């Protein structure tokens, strides 16, 4: 934003802005099946105990 | 809904510099259109004019 001509920088902007929400989905969608396994674990800990 | 018109005097080169995300001394400096525009850029000749 502060290096670009203004144009060029917004579109390399909104690429970047995908890319990191990318990275956003992924680690969410990773830690939501983690902690499908998680809770499974917690259950079967609370069952024992 | 709305039409809005700028109608104005300039050079060849000049209208080669107006566009909507084109930056340049006349965009900048004396006719400016955005980066997100919806409209029509309309030009002609007036040597005899």
């Amino acid at each position: 934003l502060s290096r670009l001509d203004p144009p060029e920088a917004e579109v390399q902007i909104d690429r970047l802005i995908t890319g990191r929400l990318q990275s956003l989905q992924t680690y969410v969608t990773q830690q939501l099946i983690r902690a499908a396994e998680i809770r499974a674990s917690a259950n079967l800990a609370a069952t024992k105990m | 809904t709305n039409v809005y018109a700028d109608s104005f005097v300039i050079r060849g080169d000049e209208v080669r510099q107006i566009a909507p995300g084109q930056t340049g001394k006349i965009a900048d400096y004396n006719y400016k259109l955005p980066d997100d525009f919806t409209g029509c850029v309309i030009a002609w000749n007036s040597n005899n004019l």
